[PDB]
RNA sequence: GAUGUUAGGAGGGCAAAUCCGCCGAAUUUAAGCAUAUAAUUAAGCGGAAGAAAAGAAAAUAACUAUGAUUCCUUUAGUAACGGCGAGUGAACAAGGACCAGCUCAAACGGUUAAUCCUUCGUUUGGUGCAAACCUUUCGACGGAAUUGUCGUUGAAUUAUUCCAUGAAUGCCUUUAAUUUGAGCAAAGUGAGCAGGAAUGCUUCCCCAUAGAGGGUGAAAGGCCCAUAGUUCUUUUUAAUUUAUUCAUUGGAAUUUUUCAUGUCGAGUCGUGUUCUUUGAGAUUGGAGCACUAAUACGUGUGAUACAUUUCACAUAAAGCUAAAUAUA
RNA sequence: GGCCUAUCGAUCCUUUAUAUUUGCAAAAUGACGUAAAUUACUUACUACUGUGCAUAUAGAGGUGUCUGAAAAGUUACCACA
């Protein structure tokens, strides 16, 4: 590291890139974040607007696992299925694939994207979007609510 | 801890070990257990359970690997 | 003052590590490279030995 | 939210009785001591004051009694429980 | 702070320099741990030192699908196995006293796991050459030819590790065996909405039952 | 309750890196400063150990639930706390290291405390050159304790099945590991040249499971000690190998069938109040004081004060406990 | 809004307005409402559900050293940068 440094470029140069007039001294507005709103208000407003104030109620112990949400879009739902298996479903009009999204790790299925027309599929999940549901019904698939 | 009956007795016998010199000044008594909070368990003891010293040192400690 | 805080080690990545070994073995393969590396190759009788 | 032992859970996993498919499988000596100890110890002065309020028996005195009992013992529940002991003693006293 | 730089979140204002530790012992510590357990196993005649756990469920909404090694079998599973607590301590199965054995399916699975271990297990004679039928649901004492022959072989310790689950789950279903009827989004919202009405009803049920 | 240079014992003090207690600041930060910050840090006084303390549920959850402790990875710079400014800040789950249990106490046992200890003794083993240790049951004589030691862990009763037990004869074989001190340990002190003198230069030989290292009159595999390799002797702890008859006494586990459904730590919890502390927020922990509880279908929990009611989970106010872990 | 060019104030806080919108963390407090059922923890179906606190949105209560410290004197005893 040491051999490429800016100090190696400026080694005999007095203030050495930090201003001869200035005469370089540490934290000269005050420490850390401290000059925010007072002296650095212009910086904080222009670069970090919504910083100051108090907004919303409090939830004292959040416990993030209770409200856990692993999603997939309908767009990538078919992508959980292999190519050759998918070709077999495309070929065979008489059958549809069941997809357990939870067994593949997901709880909610959302509505971004395309389902291929005239091609039933069975989707098992805890949660589905209104749009996802509409698409599954539209393509003649089935939705399974499952725990 | 010296006398033969207590050394002989399997009950209480543990007290004969030299760590029981000044139990109250280590706070191991029921009174000591109280003010160190060792009666308290669960989330009411969260900042205190392994010891007040211990818990704080664990929380304070910054641990670095060789390759980070 | 020097302290043991210093970042001496590095994480060298699994795929990269494997690539380096494979590519070095492939490089070791090449006869011209062996001689360039300074091995006295003249009386050797196959390209990998 | 509760699963309910009677009637198995629905597969939805929201609302009451819901979630994954599953099957669940589910004195006298001391009383004599207490009466003897009461013969020995009688009633505490606050217990006695409550007995007098309860004996008066008005809605005002009873309301006062619960407030006084909460104030003296701490908690509404402890006060109500003590009031129940006093009512029982008053029932005994009458007979 | 200046320019486009994010606000910092460091806590190095307290005297951290005597509250900091750097690990240079890692790989040697790992070697020492390996050496310690290897030495221990060898001292025990090379016999297993491994502990057989019950399979138990991982908790809450997030992990309810998953299952892991638990603290100990406990009495109902042990009774279903036909094994005593004393036997459970004597053998390699994990021990407990306050883990409830819960639902039927979990208990039935763990008694089957116990039964698998029980069938698997071979027990060396206590006093060597004074063989007995013995206690606790533990196997009767092994013969000398078999135990020697078994000693020469590797122990089979696969069952200790966590099991895998269904590899594809992509299964076929015929078109006329499924339907388009369902309204899942409606069902969810209604289910949450009707919770209040049910909770009130259930409280009244609970009061009636208790009466 | 005194008193004893009565007879037998113990403590004191030192050392401190890590450990455990108390008691306990400020420089500093906010470009000022008061709350906050430094920090429950330093100093002070105490106690310990080769680790200590902690630890067997008055726990977490709301699941398809988990289930003593410690540690790591993490959650997480997050919920939260904050002149909501500066700034501060957890826990649970999951992946792992590693995992070990238990007993006082009530309760139960009175045609007998079934206990305990000192002093005096006494013999069945085993080492060691010797000092000496180590096992070993049996009696006294003193005391102690019923104001409660010992046994028991609901109570009997059935069948099953183990363990202690005592005597005679038999028998201590072989190895494998593991770990000390010990040893032995390959070939040149060959020409020639210049040199104070090679371990140099050449050149003719070689040895290597030793071409690590050190010393040796200039850089040495062959000069020496060493090294690699082995031969033992040492530590313990595995496997293997061998027991057979004859004998009482005692205990324990399941299993039937009856019958007992008893029990569970108070000036403590709690509440109020005050001061402190934290993540604790209309009070998280501590402490002072005031008021002061309920008995197991109780009462302690389920993070916003409350009433009224659910449901889940636990069993406070007695006690101990290896391991992973830390060590300037 | 005043013929035009003047007539005024952040965050935090308090306060009153406002809502078929919300929360107080395992649950509940209209109302057993409307139906059926009747051995009971029965079974459906219902936009309008306790006190208190928290929000969210909208004002107002003020900072005139007016882009916002809760702040009097004094040193001829003085020190330092």
């Amino acid at each position: 590291a040491t051999r490429f440094k800016k100090n190696r470029k400026k080694r005999g140069h007095v203030s050495a890139g930090h201003g001869r007039v200035g005469k370089h001294r540490k934290h000269p507005g005050g420490r850390g974040k401290a000059g925010g709103l007072h002296h650095m208000r212009i910086n904080f407003d222009k670069y970090h607007p919504g910083y100051f104030g108090k907004v919303g109620m409090r939830h004292l112990n959040l416990l993030k696992n209770r409200t856990y949400c692993p999603t997939i879009n309908v767009d990538k739902l078919w992508g959980l299925l292999p190519e050759e298996k998918k070709k077999e479903f495309s070929e065979n009009k008489d059958i549809a694939p069941v997809i357990d999204v939870t067994r593949k790790g997901y709880f909610k299925v959302l509505g971004n994207g395309k389902l291929k027309h005239n091609q039933p599929i069975v989707v098992k999940a805890r949660y589905f979007s209104s749009v996802a549901e509409k698409k599954i019904k539209a393509v003649g698939g089935q939705c399974i609510l499952v725990a | 801890p010296n006398h033969n009956a207590v050394r002989n007795n399997p009950k209480i016998n543990w007290i004969c070990n030299p760590v029981h010199k000044h139990r109250e000044l280590r706070g191991l008594t029921s009174a000591g257990k109280k003010y160190r909070g060792l009666r308290v368990k669960g989330h009411l003891s969260a900042k205190s359970r392994p010891s007040i010293r211990a818990n704080w040192k664990r929380r304070q400690l910054i641990k670095l690997r060789k390759c980070r | 003052p020097t302290k043991i805080w210093r970042r001496w080690g590095r994480k060298v990545n699994l795929k990269e590590k494997r690539y380096a070994v494979c590519s070095s073995i492939a490089a070791s393969g090449v006869t011209s490279l062996v001689l360039a590396r300074g091995h006295r190759i003249s009386h050797l009788k196959e390209v990998p030995l | 939210g509760r699963k309910s032992t009677i009637k198995p859970a629905t597969g939805i996993a929201v609302g009451f009785n819901s979630g994954h498919v599953v099957t669940k499988r589910n004195s006298k000596r001391k009383e004599l001591i207490k009466d003897v100890v009461r013969e020995i110890t009688g009633f505490s002065p606050y217990e006695k004051r409550i007995i007098e309020l309860i004996k008066i028996g008005t809605s005002a005195s009873t309301k006062r009694s619960l407030k006084y009992a909460k104030k003296k013992l701490g908690t509404h529940k402890r006060g109500k429980a003590k009031r129940e002991e006093i009512q029982k003693v008053v029932i005994l006293q009458r007979r | 702070v200046a320019h486009n730089n994010v606000l910092p979140n460091v806590h190095l204002h307290k005297w951290w320099q005597h509250r900091v530790r750097v690990n240079f012992s890692k790989n040697i510590k790992k070697k020492k741990r390996r050496l310690l357990r290897e030495k221990r196993r060898k001292a025990n005649g090379g016999t297993p030192i491994e502990k057989l756990h019950p399979i138990v469920h991982c908790p809450t909404q997030r992990y309810n699908f998953r299952t892991r090694l638990g603290k100990g079998f406990t009495f109902e599973e042990l009774k279903g196995a036909g094994l005593t607590p004393r036997a459970a301590q004597t053998i390699g199965i994990c021990y407990d006293k306050r883990r409830k054995n819960r639902s039927e399916e979990s208990l039935t699975k763990n008694v089957e796991r116990l039964l698998k271990y029980k069938n698997s297990l071979v027990m060396i004679p206590l006093k060597k050459n004074k063989a007995k039928k013995g206690i606790g649901g533990i196997p009767a004492d092994a013969d000398k030819n078999t135990i020697k022959e078994f000693r020469n072989k590797k122990p089979l310790l696969s069952i200790f590790k966590k099991e895998k689950n269904t590899k594809p789950f992509y299964e076929t279903i015929e078109v006329s065996k499924i339907d388009k009827e369902f309204l899942a989004y409606k069902t969810l919202r209604r289910a949450k909405l009707a919770e209040r009405r049910k909770n009130c009803r259930q409280q009244k049920k609970d009061i009636k039952f208790k009466s």
